[PDB]
This record gives C-alpha cells, structure tokens and sequence, in this order.
C-alpha cells in the first residue's frame, strides 16, 4: 500500500491548482511512464486578508 | 566396476539458501519456464507446455 498524499495546501496554491502523479516501471525489459492528474480548487482564500471597516459602524 | 563412481545422500536444512531465481515474465506451469506475457494467446507453444 502507497502512502497517500498528506500535504497542507500551502498559501501560494489559494488559486485552484492541479496535481500530477506519475511512476516509471521497468516492464519485463521495456520500461513504461504511467502517470495521472487531478484538478484542485482551493477556495480562493487571499494572503493578506486585508480586513477594512468603518469602525464607528 | 560398479556403476557408483557417484554416491549422493540426503541431509538436515542445517541453513536455508536462495530461493529460485525471480521470473518478472509469465509461469509456465509445468515447465515453469519464464515467458513474456507477448508470448500468451499467441497460437504457438512456446512452454513446452
């Protein structure tokens, strides 16, 4: 069993990203790429997050 | 003279050895030969089996 991509979704990933998995195996002689990609959202969440009010509201 | 110029015995595994060489291919069953998996389905008999 693999171990699974445990992994913060890091700051500069806030706009959606994409994730691509790949192994080469050697075959009986011939070797193969294998490979695999995934689309991921991440929620558009800034950096700064500047906060800005009227505080006499 | 006898034919026994060889003499053989049977014994205790005092320690264990190697295990048969890997076959990354196909098995032949019988034979146990070796093949690739292109050699399966392929109208000829490449086991001897």
């Amino acid at each position: 069993s693999y171990q699974s991509i445990n992994i913060p979704v890091t700051q500069n990933m806030v706009p959606s990203s994409r994730l691509l998995v790949y192994y080469i195996v050697t075959g009986e002689q011939t070797a193969e790429l294998v490979s695999d990609s995934v689309w991921l959202n991440i929620e558009e969440k800034c950096g700064n997050q500047l906060q800005v009010h009227l505080s006499p509201d | 003279c006898n034919f026994s110029d060889k003499e053989v015995e049977d014994c205790v595994t005092n320690r264990p050895c190697r295990s048969q060489v890997r076959c990354e291919g196909f098995v032949c069953a019988q034979t146990g030969r070796c093949v690739n998996r292109r050699l399966l389905c392929n109208g000829d008999n490449d086991c001897g089996d």
